């Protein structure tokens, strides 16, 4: 009734039954032809529990087998494990782009322009070395058209294990990755997953120009199936209570003692004002910015802290905070990076340490709060970008303690417009 | 051709000399075959050979004027021959499984059953043995008490450095000793290569001990054979046979380096089941076979005659020593309740760590407390409390605080030693940046150097520039650094207690106001240390002449003195520290209030911190918190689970003689 073509199965429930186990046992062993025999019997199974017909002969059927034996690390993985499914956690380090794989080769006889299919097998292709049109017959009539064949979509992640396997200050183990169709671009940088794959072994070309092969074989998986480490009315129902204000405010710090008005003032902030863009006149700014001074006695870095969190989006830095032009390390192009503040756009932007800023940064402060939109000029890129971030910053006094009589200008050490 | 020569080696009787020792010998009747017995079982992995026995065997047999030569020269000799002479000889005399086998999982005998039905019913291809074969030969290093036994200068072993092997030496069997500082990772390597011949007859093999190999291209079935081709021959990834492969290099030992040299180094091969033996940074005596390996494969048509060499493992002996991780056993237990006997302890151990340092008895009670660490595993609704105490010890040049670091270190298993740049690799970027050979570029971005549960020591606390002193800032109260570059953000969970020690820029402690001399640091990074220690060098007569007969008398002795008065000793405390560790005692209620009016006495005294010429008494509430963690580290080191006002008491005192150092 959906029209979707995937099958999720545990090894678990395929466990509890007395003859599926031989299965199980003959899928570890095998799992290739397990799954090709298993995805032709869910293709017959349309036709089997619909007795429309068409929807059924478009789409191919696929399963996604999972927890089926427990996950093991990098650094024990022994050469008798080779081509067996296995269970592996990590963490995703790079990706790549996609990467085309002929699946169906095009040939074209020039003479007669005559053209055909030609299937492969193994990524080797059985060129034909005479057309089929006998009443040419020509043997070298053949050249093959690149733009007119049929490619499927690879793409390699690179993934290293989890910290928790290295107990003795050993160095992190990186393991290849290979997908295909639905699996591509399922995880980018940073993500914590689980794969369930089988195991293969390479030989290395070594040397292009010849047909020699190293005594060393490079190690990668493949993997089948990878996993991720009307409330309307339940607004208004709170949104009508009266007392909704003080609750809110001092539920964002449960551990701050007091400070209530400055939480309500953060919270404020949090809520953000409105936004308006009238065309005669100009935009006007709808950020909140705040600041804290003190000593550090206060645990102010603990509101900064939660701030960063609750908001949905906003950033957490300390006294490079905006767009520079960046030498790729892996590959060697040039490519346009973005800052942290351009990241925090329409959320707030958390600020630490704000007395050691430098003096360079402090320039660009003073033109994304009085603008909010950042140009940068550099190796012939000539651009402006948007920021529409707010700013919460915190700074510490000059001396032990901040001394009453002593106004705030001397003690936090800023300059009076960016303080006005 | 090639002309003749003459040598007094002959194969066969050796070969008969072998099977015979292999059946006949009597260390369970005879070993060798109960070793075969549990291999037939596919139980043991790996055959070991002990020379010891050869040469015993023959000893005790040449008293019967039968034995005319000697096999052990000859081993030593020449190694690898007698590899492949042992191997005929097992499979020569292999006996029948008397166990049961799960016949279902090994799937490379099931191919070949299945090769074997198709072929041999027609009425058929002899395979190669060492397909057949699943154990592994090794070979271990006499001893001397053995050779002792005998005239015989049978003796090898004798573990020379990395330079005193000679070309002389390619071929025999020898014992190296150093350091091991690479080790890679473990990947496949090949023996027997096998390819499919799309359905045609028997499926052509191949084995290439070679480091290179070449494939076929046309196959010897018969209707492959035949005039036109039948299907295209494919390398079978299943059918093939592999073995684990790791590489590693040895340094050699400053003691044995020659003065005005350069240390050399040596590569090991490594193959079998003895794979990841060893770990990097330790003491070994590896014994092997030294064989050259061909320069061919860099391919630069040069240097004609000259090789690379290479060791290949048969025996490793880790030696070193054992951390062990605390596990119980009878033996420390009877020493842990010699320690119950032994009545308070923490004053001896504060005696016995670094005898060889005269006085300052609170600073090494503060090191006592430092190792035992302070409250931790967290408190309700997940905030954030670490166990981790830091100290910072100021003192003039020339007290030895430096040594006293040194000891701690030594005498702490996690303790780690930096400084200021001198090496870049240690602060803020990882170990294997740039490292591998394919340069892959492995790192972690922002860590340090075993930050995890580890205790870092700093000379010259005021030397570090801003990049190392920016990370022990950021390594603050447990927290986690996060400093990425490349996209990368696998922080390094960093629960580290830090000690370091400094001196003001002066070099001597000076009249004004001392928070004037203070570190140089900023007070916040002042703040954050839970104890802070001044050491102040006072000339006196009653003091520096037993500091002076303390030193005078240790170089009389060139030893630790009889002076010195310790019942316990540096292993036991390295076993008591864990074992305290592991009793963990935590907290008890009673002690609130009191703690709570010392806080109100402590801020009494932030009442009075503009007295100055000491202004030190600040108010932070990071005080009270040291405080806590310093009672229940007093509890832990000797009590039982529960913390006593005692400990409260201990705390404060040790915070008053803390302060107290400023006069
Ligand atoms: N209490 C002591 N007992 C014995 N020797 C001591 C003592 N105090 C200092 N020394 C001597 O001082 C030397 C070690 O102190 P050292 O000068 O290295 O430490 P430091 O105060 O950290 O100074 P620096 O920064 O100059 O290295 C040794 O030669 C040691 O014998
Ligand atoms: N009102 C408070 N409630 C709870 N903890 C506090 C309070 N005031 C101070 N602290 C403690 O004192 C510390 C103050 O540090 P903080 O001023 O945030 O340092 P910095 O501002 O330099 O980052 C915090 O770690 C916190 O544990
Ligand atoms: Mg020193
Ligand atoms: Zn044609
Ligand atoms: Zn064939």
């Amino acid at each position: 009734e959906l029209g979707t073509s995937n099958l999720n199965l545990d090894a678990r429930n395929l466990l509890a039954y007395k003859q599926t186990e031989d299965l199980y046992h003959q899928l570890l062993n095998y799992p290739q032809e397990v799954i090709s025999i298993m995805d032709q019997t869910i293709k017959d199974c349309m036709v089997s529990l619909i007795v429309d017909l068409d929807e059924i002969e478009t789409k191919f059927y696929k399963v996604r087998p999972y927890n089926v034996g427990s996950c093991k690390g990098m650094r024990e993985l022994n050469p008798n494990d080779i081509d067996k499914l296995i269970n592996l956690k990590g963490l995703v380090l790079r990706s790549t782009p996609v990467i085309p794989d002929m699946k169906v080769a095009f040939f074209k006889c020039n003479v007669c322009d005559h053209t055909m299919a030609v299937e492969i097998d193994r990524g080797v292709i059985q060129e034909p070395a005479r057309c089929e049109r006998i009443d040419c017959n020509e043997p070298n009539s053949m050249s093959l058209i690149h733009n007119r064949c049929s490619f499927a979509d690879k793409q390699v992640i690179k993934l290293q294990e989890t910290p928790d396997f290295v107990p003795d200050g050993q160095t992190p183990h990186s393991i290849s990755l290979c997908v295909y169709d639905e699996l591509v671009d399922s995880c980018r940088a940073g993500d914590r997953i689980e794969v369930t794959g089988t195991f293969r072994s390479i030989p290395i070309r070594a040397n292009s120009r010849q047909r020699v092969l190293k005594s060393l074989y490079k190690t990668y998986v493949d993997v089948v199936h990878v996993k991720k480490v009307q409330d309307l009315a339940k607004i208004r129902e709170v949104a009508a209570r009266e007392d909704l204000y003080s609750l809110l405010a001092r539920s964002i710090a449960p551990s701050i003692y007091e400070l209530e008005d400055v939480k309500k003032g953060i919270l404020l902030q949090l809520f953000g004002g409105t936004n308006k863009t009238f065309t005669k006149g100009g935009r006007y700014r709808g950020d909140i910015n705040i600041l804290l001074c003190g000593d550090p006695s206060t645990s102010k870095s603990q509101i900064l802290q939660y701030v960063h969190k609750i908001t949905p989006r906003g950033v957490y830095t300390s006294g490079g905070l905006t767009a520079y032009i960046t030498r790729d390390v892996d590959t060697k192009q040039l490519v346009l990076e973005s800052g942290a503040l351009v990241l925090s756009d329409g959320g707030v932007c958390c600020i630490d340490e704000f007395d050691k800023m430098s003096d360079s940064t402090r320039s660009v402060l003073h033109e994304v709060m009085e603008q909010q939109t950042i140009s940068i000029a550099k190796a012939g890129i000539i651009t402006t970008l948007n920021a529409r971030s707010s700013i919460l910053a915190s700074a510490n006094p000059i001396g032990s303690r901040y001394n009453p009589n002593l106004p705030v200008t001397e003690n936090i050490d800023l300059p009076p417009p960016l303080l006005s | 051709a090639l002309p003749s020569i003459q040598l007094p080696v002959d194969y066969n009787n050796l070969f008969n000399e072998i099977t015979d020792f292999l059946v006949t010998f009597k260390q369970k009747g005879p070993k060798y075959m109960a070793m075969l017995q549990k291999v037939a079982n596919r139980e043991l992995n790996s055959v070991i050979i002990d020379l010891d026995d050869i040469l015993q065997y023959q000893n005790e047999k040449f008293l019967q004027g039968t034995q005319a030569d000697d096999l052990v020269s000859a081993i030593q000799q020449n190694a690898n021959h007698f590899t492949e002479l042992f191997c005929r000889a097992i499979d020569n005399n292999m006996p029948l499984p008397t166990k049961e086998i799960d016949y279902k999982d090994d799937v490379l005998d099931v191919i070949l059953n299945q090769r074997r039905l198709r072929n041999e019913r027609m009425l058929t291809e002899l395979f190669p043995p060492n397909l057949t074969r699943r154990y592994f030969l090794y070979f271990k290093p006499l001893s001397q008490n053995c050779a002792r036994r005998y005239r015989k200068k049978a003796i090898s072993s004798k573990p020379l450095s990395v330079r005193q092997i000679k070309g002389d030496f390619l071929g025999q069997l020898i014992t190296v000793r150093g350091i091991i500082t690479r080790v890679s990772d473990v990947k496949p390597a090949v023996e027997v290569i096998a390819y499919t011949c799309d359905q045609c007859g028997y499926e052509v093999f191949q084995e290439v001990n070679s480091r290179t190999f070449t494939p076929l291209s046309e196959c010897t079935s018969e209707e492959c054979s035949q005039n036109q081709t039948k299907g295209q021959l494919f390398m079978s990834t299943r059918a093939s046979k592999f073995s684990a492969f790791q590489e590693c290099k040895i340094q050699e030992l400053s003691q044995q380096v020659p003065v005005g040299h350069i240390p050399r180094s040596l590569n090991i091969h490594v193959n079998g089941t003895l794979v990841r033996s060893l770990s990097p940074g330790d003491i070994v005596d590896v014994t092997g076979i030294f064989l050259p390996a061909p320069y061919t494969g860099f391919k630069a048509l040069k240097a004609g005659l000259l090789t690379e060499t290479y060791l290949e493992a048969q025996f490793v002996r880790q030696h070193k020593k054992k951390f062990a991780s605390f596990s119980l056993t009878s033996d420390v237990e009877e020493r842990v309740m010699e320690l119950i006997t032994s009545g308070d302890v923490y004053n001896r151990l504060a005696k016995s760590i670094a005898p060889e340092i005269y006085g300052n008895l609170d600073v090494k009670k503060a090191l006592l407390l430092l190792l035992v660490g302070g409250v931790d595993k967290r408190v309700g609704d997940g905030m954030k409390i670490r166990g981790d105490i830091n100290v910072c010890l100021m003192g003039d040049p020339g007290v030895a605080k430096s040594q006293l670091l040194k000891a701690i270190c030594k005498i702490s298993p996690r303790g780690v030693y930096t400084t200021g740049k001198g090496s870049s690799g240690v602060g803020l970027t990882a170990a294997v940046m740039k490292d591998p050979v394919t340069d892959e570029m492995i790192l972690e971005g922002g860590a340090l150097v075993l930050a995890d549960n580890g205790i870092c020591c700093i000379d010259e606390f005021d030397k570090m520039d801003e990049s190392d002193r920016t990370a022990i800032h950021e390594v603050m109260e447990q927290q986690t650094i996060s400093i990425s570059k490349a996209g990368i953000n696998t922080t390094l969970n960093a629960r580290t207690s830090i000690l370091a020690a400094a001196n003001p820029l002066y070099g001597r402690y000076n009249p004004r106001l001392s928070p004037l001399d203070n570190i140089n640091l900023p007070a916040a990074l002042l703040s954050r240390f839970d104890i802070l220690f001044l050491m102040l060098d006072i000339p006196s007569r009653d003091d520096d002449e037993k500091l002076a007969e303390h030193v005078t008398y240790v170089h009389m002795h060139n030893k630790q003195p009889d002076l010195d008065f310790t019942p316990v000793e540096p292993s036991k405390m390295r076993e008591y520290i864990a074992y305290a560790k592991t009793k963990r005692p935590v907290m008890s209620e009673a002690v609130n209030d009191y703690v709570v009016q010392a806080y109100i006495r402590l801020r009494q005294d932030s009442k009075r911190e503009m007295d100055s010429k000491f202004s030190f008494g600040q108010a932070t509430p990071r005080t009270l918190l040291g405080i806590i963690r310093l009672s229940q580290a007093l509890a832990k080191l000797r009590l039982a689970d529960m913390v006593d006002i005692d400990d409260v008491e201990e705390a404060l005192r040790l915070v008053r003689v803390s302060k107290e150092s400023l006069y």
